[PDB]
Order: structure tokens, then sequence, then C-alpha cells
RNA sequence: AAAUAGGCGGCCGUGGACGAGGGCUCGGGUAGAAGACCCGG
RNA sequence: GCAUGAAUGGCGUAACGAGGUCCCCGCUGUCCCCGGCCGGGGCCCGGCGAAACCUCUGCCUGGCGCGCAUGCCAGGGACC
RNA sequence: UAAGGUCCGGUGGAGCCGCCGGUAUCGCGGAUCCUGCCGGGAGUAGCAGCGUAGUCGGGUGAGAAUCCCGACCGCCGGAGGGGCCAGGGUUCCACGGCAAUGGUCGUCAGCCGUGGGUUAGUCGGUCCUAACCCCGCCCGUAACUCGGCGCGGGGGAAAGGGAAACGGGUUUAUAUUCCCGUACCGCGGGGGUAGGUGCGGCAACGCAAGCCCGGAGGGUGACGCCUCGGGGUAGGCGGACCGGCCGAUGAGGCCGGCUAAGCGUAUAAGCCCGGGGAGUGCCGUAAUGGCGAGAACCGGGUGAAAGCGCGAAUGGCCCCCCCGUUAGGGGGGUUCCGCCGAUCCCUGGGGCCCGUGAAAAGCCCUCCGGGAAUUCCGAUCCCCCGCGACCGUACCGAGAACCGACACAGGUGCCCCUGGGUGAGAAGCCUAAGGCGUGUCGGGGGAAACCCGGCCGAGGGAACUCGGCAAACUGGCCCCGUAACUUCGGGAGAAGGGGUGCCUGCGGGUGCGUAACCCGCAGGUCGCAGUGACUAGGGGGGCCCGACUGUUUAAUAAAAA
RNA sequence: CCCGAAACCGGUCGAUCUAGCCCGGGGCAGGGUGAAGUCCCUCAACCGAGGGAUGGAGGCCCGCUAGGGGUGCUGAUGUGCAGUUCGCUCCCGUGACCCCGGGCUAGGGGUGAAAGGCCAAUCGAGGCCGGAGAUAGCUGGUUCCCGCCGAAUCAUCCCG
RNA sequence: CCGAUAGCGAACUAGUACCGUGAGGGAAAGCUGAAAAGCACCCCGGGAGGGGGGUGAAAAGAGCCUGAAACCGGGCGGCG
RNA sequence: GGACGCUAAGCCGCCCGGUGGAUGGCUCGGCUCGGGGCGCCGACGAAGGGCGUGGCAAGCUGCGAUAAGCCCCGGCGAGGCGCAGGCAGCCGUCGAACCGGGGAUUCCCGAAUGGGACCUCCCGCGGCUUAUGCCGCACUCCG
């Protein structure tokens, strides 16, 4: 669409997903059963990537 | 409501109200010259906040 | 911090009254600014310091004089309206009226039994149809069909 | 190049192309529980009701095995009907029994496809097969189509018509009245015509008037090519 | 409060205090019928009222002396008239 | 302000002495966007 | 018919239209031909306070020149 | 020549060179270069435009046009106000401040600082199931935090369903909760009694409401649309009385006069029951219509709100007269009579249909009745003892607390749809209740030119212009009258004509006894003008296209698509 | 030597924007017109004809009700009040209506009353990171002095 | 080998502040003096600010070692 | 007529004070290399994360309601109470602070595992005891 949308919606206003307790993130989503900052919900591990992109986020964090 | 506040968030509030606090005189002597305020005083209606 | 606007909010709550009708002597402001408490303030209540002026409607002299008219049928006029169809009672609304009354009457020649039995057919199935207007109405068309004597 | 299209989207299982399942109440099985033999079942008719989901009448039947299920009504029903089930039912209407059991040259409903599974065939409201051919090899019964297929007798089948008719398809009237009746079903309607929808949408059609390819396609091409018509022998009526 | 919308159970009626102030207040179920379902009339004699509350409200208004309840005694007539029926032939 | 910067008549001088013209002031405009202009005091 | 035509629908059509086109009547400062009035500004004052962009300058006329110049060249005007 | 070096004087107050041989994240004028700092523009524009608010005394203070108090005047007025859903998170309340923040201003404040405020068996969440989701097991995939089937289980509504609570008081800030009154849910005990393992009435049926583990069954929970009529009372307004206030004239107005949730006793048209038996077949509604599966006509029974009492002479309003500088208080009286009109709330018919209209928790009955088995049993009937594992409650809820970086005229749901006049309106305008003057800069100037909204213009009547675009005009309401064309519906409010104020006397209609209302008529009569303001369509035809209603390029294109 | 653009591919993250579907709820002052059905009255032996009532339909009309859409002025604004605003005007306002909350559909895929429109200020194929310092025959730029010699802008081939 | 507009994004409460539905993105902020002796007491100022006086050095008096340029004010010398 | 008789505003250079943060010296940090070590741990409930906790506590750091800590041993041993150089107050020289090994307690969340869940909460067994205290248990192998 076109540029000049934040006067229509009140929105951000109610969630789509919540935080977390596996990381704190708000994005354990409400809506499924799953964390998009580390899973959780639907997993046991937690994610395994050599992107790097999350495992070295969560390196800095910790 | 506000909905609303488990038992475990009133705790996290409470964290977030006493950081917004200038710090005591008391830090400032013991230190011996000085230390700033220093930002994590909180506003109300300017505080939109990521969990 | 000197507020003054809630002392008069409280007052107010205790007349049960609003905050803009709550007078404070200007001579004596000083001494509703010392009391913080309630119970200060109902003393100065009492003490006339601080008081009510009750809330006030509107005159409806205006009104009584205008409606004076209208109930007799004067002051009115179809340029003096408005309103539509409705407003004169449309044509559900006088019917409705109409046939109500109309077999209420019926029925009450039948006890007064100066219909037979013969006459009633023909009153009832008249009586739908909408043949009258109404008290004055029946009244004639009885008199007139001479079935009022029957 | 184009994507996949309104068929192809509709396998999936999308949810614009999925039908409702909780408005939905229907299904008719002459209980093959017990197979297509035994004498053993009767019931009552309970009700005649609508089905929401087939838009249709249908007759409930309690069973003295103590079940409810629905078996397609016929015409000239009434509640407090008796239905048979077993070969040991008489020929009548509304009653059920195997095709052997069933004389020829009557109108029947709700046959079996394969022995022992409350029908595959002849479901629809108002729509009634006719037996034409009996043989104890293979009893010969005439679709709603015409064609004759061939049935192995020891299937089921019902005496009768089925009811309604003039009521599963009549006149649509407007857009709001026909609007209603795809909610009762499932069709992509309001749809519009290829021939203006782009060359990226759709094969045929540009953004003018005109064609891009002919509507009669190859029965051996793959996938997302099956558009216009559709596996055809012949077009068209006139020279 | 939590809905303010006109409801089947939230629908609402005006009621004065004492002091004349007037507050709005929330209503729940209102009167509703009990059905014999075995014939067009229901089951005379039967209170109406929420379902629920007829536990701790007369069970013996819902019982008129017969040996089944939930047949009114129209229906009853009836049925009498087939057990006996069926019992001399 | 025509630098050929003109003419005539009159008035004037002569942080730390004295002080002619002139404005600001006031009451109004024939005048007037600010200012100016003009007149009375 | 430069270069129409039957469901890559033709012809026509009541009713309908913030659809395109045209004509009339009424009406009217749109115009001949302009003026006055009303409110917010303008202008002035106190307080509060940016931005675009920024080699430099009081220019004009011609000629020249990457052929469309304040500055070169020859004229002309010039108190701030 | 130079790249560059050296010396002196001031500053500075601890490190620093030369020479030779090595080494490279080694030398800047430009990159619409990156970064920091700073000037011009300027002290200009902006702090005016939308329905446009302050002004005079007095109080305080270092300082007052915009802080407060008093008076006067507005704006908003079914909605720039009140209560809430979401969200915010302390913005709430209190006290002290003005460097910072508020489009100016500040002693004020939501800013700054520091304390303090949200107390729940009976409200809701939790719970139920819904659309629908996830997990384990099987299986697949080389494999998975991937994937769905077939089984098994859980989850899933702060606007659906649900066993169940109101009123008063108090606080600076809190309350359906704390306190006070009254009321009450569910389970577990006890003490009685219906219970003679239920008593009465020809009957419909009445209940101090059926002993009984188990499982089964059967009803109610439980559902789309739109008319018309029946009923309920919060409640709208006049008269009279009692106080209070306002008051040229002493008149008329305004204002307070109140009864909750919980219960008891009474409801009543549907719906059952008897008598009777439907005579040209009768009777009725606003209507469609009912009837031999029961008419006309007569009695009963039975299931809405309502009334009254309990609740409660309390309690709660409204004033008046005494104490008292004052703390802290004392005494009274009024607390009423009517009639009449609705939002809403519940009850009967009726039309509608190819959408024909979720489930469960929960209840109630019934079949069987284990056992105890009449020394029986029980407690839905009472009265009595004990209890409610858990989470929330402050404030705003918006032209400054949401969200738009922002105090951005934006733009987001519900309820207040019972305020008066007005009128068909939940309409306009005016005026209240209620809210605000932070729709957050002011003061001045014959105030010129010109611009943005906006008013009036003679004579002419589109000459202007692509085009009457823009504006003008009709106008509300009631009657009369209406063409071409036509799918007979429509075209149609075609077109075009006429009336409309106010006062005085009557009639019809509804009612009840002249109270409360609604709709017309006649006579008198003023102005330039009676829809006088506000509100408020210019009309007609021909041609082309698409039948229509709908939809499209959120944000240049609303169309012949 | 350094910088500078449109991209491609892999795995992740997004339907709080917006489209459509499902589920449970909410909202629409007031009026006109008056269908079908049905009755009555007059007139006619009947056939019917006329009037009146009753009844209320329509993807109907009117409307500052609430709400929705957004046509013209090519106005005001256009370093804005505002990264889409203001006023007037216009269309819709019981409906194929609007609207809330839950859930569902995801990238050559969806969704689409069909504009190549839309899918979180990004759509003729979304964002994120990795590959990656991608590649250019193409623009811009590349820093201290001095001394000596001092040009060619022609010729052949080449998807040049 | 580099040295606080460099070397890790980060030498100093840093992957912190902060932004975004999320995935993910991401800064700035080092130095008194030997010892704090970090300014008693006094005049003025509404004044907590600042100024006068007393402060070993204060031009070390509070992100205070050193203290560049652009720039601002006044003045001097020349021009006008 | 020429003369400095008064030439304002302003232009240019320099000077003085301010502004500014460049510059030099300074560095409890990076960066690279060489050597050695570490070389696994967890349902016997890990790592990671959350919220509290100090006299005053805003963050960091450390701990777990035994809350900037408790105990034991050995070693070094005469002043301490983290970053932080304030006051009050606290303890040791009759053995602290500190270092090594070992132990106690080690909240909630998290593989997290009984179930659900915005980091909280509720429960069904069995041991146990005054007892609800308190201890063990209810995902998947093998006996």
């Amino acid at each position: 669409m076109g540029s000049g949308t934040a006067t229509f919606g009140k929105r951000n206003s109610t969630p789509t997903h919540i935080r977390c307790r596996r990381c704190g993130r708000v994005s354990y989503n409400v809506k499924k059963g799953y964390c998009a900052a580390c899973g959780f919900g639907r997993s046991r591990r937690l994610r395994k990537y050599r992107w790097s992109k999350k495992w070295k986020k969560k390196k800095n964090a910790h | 409501m506000a909905r609303n506040k488990p038992l475990a968030k009133k705790l996290r509030l409470a964290k977030a109200l006493k950081q917004n606090r200038r710090v005591p005189v008391w830090v400032i002597v013991k230190t011996n010259r000085r230390v700033l305020t220093h930002p994590k005083r909180r506003y109300w209606r300017r505080t939109k906040l990521k969990e | 911090m000197n507020t003054l606007k809630m002392q008069r909010r409280i007052a107010a709550e205790i007349l049960k009254c609003g905050e803009n009708r709550i007078w404070i002597d200007p001579e004596r402001i000083d001494d509703v600014a010392s009391a913080i408490t309630r119970e200060d303030i109902k003393r100065l209540i009492k003490e006339g310091v601080i008081k009510k002026k009750p809330i006030k409607g509107q005159s409806r002299y205006r009104a009584k004089i205008r409606h004076e008219q209208k109930k007799k049928g004067r002051h009115r006029g179809p340029g003096s309206r408005k309103g539509k169809k409705t407003a004169r009672m449309g044509k559900k609304e006088l019917w409705i009226k109409t046939i109500r009354a109309l077999r209420k009457e019926l029925r009450k020649l039948k006890a007064q039994k100066k219909i037979d039995r013969k006459t009633y057919r023909m009153l009832y199935i008249r009586a739908k149809g909408g043949q009258f207007k109404n008290k004055h109405q029946l009244y004639l068309f009885l008199e007139e069909h001479g079935l009022l004597k029957k | 190049m184009g994507k996949s299209l309104i068929q192809q989207r509709r396998g999936k299982g999308s949810p614009t192309f999925k039908s409702p399942s909780h408005r939905f109440r229907g299904a008719v099985k002459y209980i093959p529980l017990n197979y297509t033999q035994e004498k053993t079942l009767r019931g009552v008719v309970e009700e005649i009701m609508h089905d929401p989901g087939r838009t249709a009448p249908v007759a409930r039947v309690k069973f003295e095995n103590g079940i409810e299920k629905l078996i397609i009504a016929p015409e000239g029903l009434l509640v407090g009907q008796e239905i048979y089930i077993g070969p040991d039912a008489p020929i009548a209407v509304g009653n059920t029994l195997p095709l052997a059991k069933i004389p020829e040259g009557t109108y029947v409903y709700n046959i079996e496809g394969i022995p022992g599974d409350g029908g595959k065939y002849v479901r629809a409201g108002g729509t009634y097969a006719l037996v034409v051919s009996r043989e104890p090899d293979k009893v010969i019964v005439q679709l709603p189509s015409g064609e004759l297929k061939a049935f192995n007798p020891m299937c089921r089948a019902t005496i009768g018509v089925v009811a309604g008719g003039g009521r599963l398809e009549k006149p649509l009237v407007k857009a709001g009245k026909a609007y209603y009746k795809y909610k009762a079903r499932n069709k992509f309607w309001p749809t519009p015509r290829g021939v203006k929808m782009n060359a990226v949408n759709h094969p045929f059609g540009g953004k003018e008037h005109h064609p891009g390819k002919p509507t009669t396609t190859s029965r051996r091409a793959p996938p997302g090519r099956k558009v216009g018509h559709i596996a055809a022998r012949r077009t068209g009526r006139r020279k | 409060m939590k809905p303010m919308y006109r409801s089947r159970s939230w629908r609402r009626k005006y009621v004065r205090t004492p002091g004349g102030r007037v507050v709005i207040h929330f209503e729940r179920k209102k009167p509703k019928i009990a059905h014999c379902a075995m014939c067009g009339r229901p089951l005379n004699g039967i209170p109406r009222g929420r379902p629920v509350e007829m536990r701790k409200l007369p069970k013996t208004k819902k019982r008129p002396e017969r040996p089944m309840p939930h047949l009114c005694p129209r229906c009853m007539r009836k049925v009498m008239k087939e057990q006996i029926r069926a019992q001399l032939s």
C-alpha cells in the first residue's frame, strides 16, 4: 500500500503474542503454542543454528 | 479493568517503580565526586515499552 | 497545594450538590485553606463560611401558556408544525382507536337487548370493514335501519 | 509466471474453499455393523427433519439396537412408519432389502456401491433410480444420469422415490438469495471472467478483450492448464 | 461493567435507591417455559422461573399426583387409553 | 544629492563653563501600514 | 464502413445512475465594470522561537564566450 | 627554490630529543564524503484560521493578563460532558518546590522530590462448551523444534453460558468488599417433624418438595428475522399543601418531600379441567381467524412483571432555631395529597424462508433399586454450628493519561436513546442538570494594500468559460393537479397552482365525569414578509453506455471497468 | 587503491496494517410510499366495477439518528495543524449492511465483486540475516616537494 | 601492533540506554589536587545562582591536567 | 576654496575576555603471537533466566526469605565491613579479611517431566510427624 498509515488503527493495543518465561520475549504466540525467539510449547530443545543469528544475540544477552 | 496484572507482574511493576527515583545523596559523598542522575526515570505518557 | 478546588469538591459530595455551586466567603478563603479534612469542612458548613446554593431548573411559564392554547385546539395550524402524517395520527392509529370502542358499543346494545340475535351478525360483519366514525355514526346507522327497536 | 489457480487452492484445504462441517449434520448409512443379511433390525420413523447441510428433507429413524441414524426420506412418508432391514423385510415403500428380493420395474433409491457401506449412490434429495433389469449374476439399475450400472445383488436398497424436488434447484431470483445458497454449500462465487483477467492470473485473456489460447484443452496436459472446456469431445451447437 | 450490551441475561431495569438517586441494575434470567416435548401443550401446573432455582423451590408443583409428571394430563388420558387397549385384547 | 553639490532673505555658535535651533510631550486632523506630514497648545 | 456484425454477443430497452455528451426554462456579480460592509490575518509592541539554502558583490546595455554573463571588452547610470 | 626546520616571549607544570639503520592502520582542498562545533538566514516565519472567551475586584507571593476566591459573560447541551471495554501504570492522593517541562506566562500542575492510597464465600476472572488448537502414542521423512492421519488426553470466551447481594456510612486518597443494617449460596454435622420409606381434593391439581448405593433413560438448560396488540413502572409534566430561595408589580417559577437488593402473601392470558353439545353453523380480534382431536354459552384449576407487608416509624433527603473565637456539638419541624403521558422490562397472536437457525457445565423427573428393610430410613421442609485454597479492585478512559515520536483539529466499541421549550426526530436552535474557560499567548492601531471564510449590489441575463465549474435559486408542511414512456410495479415530490402567524368562540376522537390529552371549523386582526429565525429538492427533454442494488486503483483514476 | 545500484539463492520472522472465511455477540432517530394475502361497504341477478379498511413487502426512497463510504471545489493547507488534515458538497443509512472479540489461510504461496490491487508507513512477486567486500566496459574521489626526458588521440581484430 | 570523532559495539553502572508486532537492530559517556584542605566567617543579592573579601598555586574551585580553530563582544590602528 | 573641526552604520588586521573541545602528555583497556591448562556436564533436577535481598540502595556485583551471606579443614595471617575514599553502627587480634578443597541453605521460572500458565498456581497417591509441617512420588527405557 501507501505511506501515511499510523493514524488509522489505535494499534498497537492488545497483543498477538505474550511475554515468554523461557526467554521473556514477547513472542510466545497465544494463537498457536510456539515461541519464536527460542522455541517452547512445541519444543524441548532451544533453537540450534550456525547462522549465527540467535546464538550470537543470546551469548551477548547472557 | 486494564486487563490484568497476575501476581508476578505486580512484582515487575514494583521493580519499575523503584527505578524512577533519583539517586540518593549518600552515594555521591561515598563516591567522592560525583554521579549524575541517569536515565531510568519513568514517565507515563511517553513510555511504551516492550516486554 | 492550595488547591482550593478540592475543598469545594468535598463539601459538595456531603451536600450532594455540584462543585460550581459551593460559595466561599472571600474574606475566609484563609479559613478554608487551613482545613485539610472533611471533619474540618463539615464544621465550616455549619458556620455558614462554606455554603450551598441548591441546584436550579428553568421556568416553564411560557410552556404552560402555549400548552393552554394547544389543549383548546388554538395556536396550531399547518403553518405551525413540521411534522408529517403520523403527527395527525396515521391510518392505523386512528382505526385501532375506532374499532376497539365500536365493538364495546355493540356489546353494550346486546346486554340492553335493543338488538335481537338476528341483527348481531350484520353489525359485527359491518364493524370489521370500517363503516363507522364512531359513537354518533353507530347511533345514526342503527336508528336508520330501524333495528334498534327489534 | 502465474501461481496456483482456483481449483488448485481448493485441494490445499484453503478456508475460503473449505465447507463448514459443524453446521452440517448429514450422512446416511444403513448400519453395516450387522452386514447386508440378517433380519435383526427394525426401526420407527422418529421424525421428518430438515438436514441443514444437504438443504433437503431427511428422515430420522430409531433402531431397535437403540441407535439414531438418518435414512434418506421417501415421498409420502409419515411419522410412525416402520422401516425394516434384512431380506425378511416385506417389499414396501420405505422398507429396505437386498436387490434380489426387489422385483424389476419399481422405483428404488440409496443403493450400495460395494456391499455393506450404507449407500454410495443415489443419496440426493428428490432424485431416484429405476430398477430396469435383474439377473442373479448382476442387477442392472438405471442411474439419474441414464447410464446402466451393474451391481451385485448382495447390496441393500430401499423402495420408493426420494421426497421433495423442485426445491434443490429452483430460480435464484437475485444476488442476495443466490448468496444464501452458496453458504449452505461451498462454491467460489462471485467469480469474474478470465478473458480480461491478466495472462498472469489466468492463461487466457489480456487487459483487452481477446482470448489467449483456445478453451478446449488437452487431456494429457499437466495440472494448472485445466481451464476452458475440460476433457471436451466436441464444442458448440451451430455452424 | 464487563458487558453493558443489551442481552438475554444482562438486560437491565432502573431501580430507585432509598435516597432517590436511581442507579441502573442488572438482571439475569426472567421466566422461561417448561415443555412436555411429547405433545404441543406444555406441562400444566409446573412453575416458570430459572431451571436451577427449581431445586430449592417446590418439586411438588412439578408433581401433580400421577406416576410420570412429564406427560400432560390430556396426553396421559391418551396414554392409558393404549395400554388398557393392549391389555383387553 | 544637478559634485557647474545652486539663489535670496533671516536666525545662530563664538568626565571637565555655558546652550541658538530641533525632537520627544499633550489635544486633534486637512494627513496617515510603522514612521512621516499638518495644526492647536 | 481509411479499419461493422452476431454469446472475443448484435439490435433495442421500461426502471436506475456523485457515469459521458447536448439543449431549454427559471435563476444568478461568471461578465460589461466595479464598490462598500463582517470576522480571522496583515502592520506595530512584550515574551517565546525555526527552515529552505548559503565562494563573493549597488547594476544596466551590447559585443564575446561551451552559441541564453554582474565580474571579460567597450559604453552608461551610481551618496548611504 | 621547496617539502620543512629552528630560535625568542607569554602560557603549561611533567616528561623530551638529535644522529644512524629498520617499519607502516605514514603526510589531505574537494568524494551531492562521514562526524563534531559554530554563524548568516532572524529575532523573521510559526505561537491567528476548525463554533471565536474572558473581564473587573479581592487573596498570596521575590515577581501575577492567563494560580485561587467572589461577581459578571460565554462555549458544549445524545453529547470536544458522565460511566465503561481496550490500553496506560501511578499518571491517583497528600505535602514541599520552579533550574527543567506546559506553542507566551506561572506562586499553578499529571513537571521535580518524598511519603501514602486498590482490603471481596455471595461482582467478575477461574469453570463450561463453541469455532477451533495443542500434546502423547502409532507412522512418515535420511532426520527434525517438520507433517497430517487413526487412537487417547488436555486447552479454548474479562461484551456467549453460569447456584448466589444490596443499601447506607466513612476516608485527603478506597470500598457491591472496610464498618453498619439486612439478606443469602454450597457442602459437612446436630435437634425435631411432614416421612404412617411422602399427607389432601370427584377433577385440572395442592405441598413442611417423593427412604434407597448403581447404572440407564426422559425433559429443561438451548439459540434467525419483523409487525401489530396485552401488561409492569423507574420516569418525564400541571394543580394543591409544607419549608427554603427569587422577587418593577407581588406575581409567577425553581428546589426537597425518598424506600433498595433478599423474602413472604397475592399474579394472570396463555394453558388443562367439568357441564353442555355446534339451530340459515356460531363468535371474535387491531388483524389473520377458531372450532366434532369439543361451537355459541357457563363455571372452575393452573405457570409474567404488578400491589401490600417484612426490609423500615429505621436509614437517607430538605431546612430552622440555639451553643460554640473555637475544640466538640445540642434541640426541633417538613419528610407530603392526587390525575396523566412514555425508554425500558414480559406476554400473546401473526407474516417470513432452497441461509431454516452451536454445545456443555448444571439442574428436574423416571425405570430399577443394592442395603438399612417400619426397632427402618432420610432431612430437598425448618432452626441451628463451621468454612470458601487462587487473581483483581487507585486514576484517566481522552481537541493533555489509549494510539498517532509529540499536549499532531486525527482517528477507535458500548451505555447515558426518562431534561425543558420545540417538533414526526435519539433532529435543529435556545436554555438547564452536569462540565469547562488550558478548544493554552496577549495588548494596540480610522484597522491602508492585499489574502482567507462570509454578506449586499442598480441595468442587463452567461456576453465570462473547455464546460453555469463556483455560487444563486427552489425550500418546511398540507391540499389539488400531473405528460412522453411502461417490464403496469413505476415514471411521480414529473410538470404546474393554492393555503399556513396571533387572539376570541365552537365541534369531533380518547378518556375520566371536565381532570388528562389529540385533530379540525368560524369570527376578529398586524406587518414589507406567518416554514418570517433555524431547519429547508431548482425543474424539463434528447443522445451514448452499463440493466438494476452492490464493487474497484486505502493514499492523483468510483468509470463506458 | 576507496566508495557508490538494481539483484539472485538458502534458512528464519510476520495476517495487532489489510483481504477473505468461520464462531460467539453488538448497532441502526424518524417519515413516506404501499405489494401480496384478507375483509367490508355501495353498485350489478351474476360476471365484476368503485371506495374504504386490514396488512406490511422492497438487495426501495428521504434523512447533520448512530455509523459507513469518499464525488466535486482540481478550494483552504501543501518547509503543513496533519508522513493524508479542515470546511462545504456528495453517496449509502434493514441491507449482497456495518461492527467487536476469538480462530483460520504465508511468499512464485495466499487473498482478490479482478486494480497486477493487497499481504505491518516495503509488492510487476514482503522483511531479516547469512552467502558477501556480488559485479560494472559505469559516476564521484585517491593526500609531501623538487629535477630530467616527454606523448598519442592513428592502425588491425573482436556479439566489438 | 593501537590508543578514547582510535583499538572490541563497549577502556568509565554495555550488548546498557534506546527502537521495532517480531525476527532483529544498537549508541554516547576516560583525567581535581601532595593531601580535600571540596571553601568556615563576613558584606551584598528576594535568591538556592552570581558578585566583593578570606582561599600555598584556584589563570587546579567541581566531567575542574592541558585548553586549538570557526565564532561572539568591546577596544586599538588604518580606511569610510 | 582647499582644512581633522567630527564621517554614524560599517570594512580589514590585531588585541583582551568568553564560547568550543581540538591538541600534547596520561591509560586498571584492546589487538596478535608463543607455551601450558581446560579438556565435558545434566532429571542424583543442569546451564540459562526472573524477582527479591544491604542502615540509608538508583544501578552493578554477590547471595537466596539461613538472602553483599552460614559451617569445616589446611594455608597466609593483624585490621576489615565489594564497585563507592559519607556518617551512624557492626566483628577480630582469645586467629578475622584473604586463598585452596569440601559441606549447609541454594525462592519462582527453565530439559522442567502431573496439569495449566504474561516467569505464577492447584492437585491424586505413599512415608512422615503434633500435622496440613516435612520427605518421596504421577512424561520414556531395562529388572
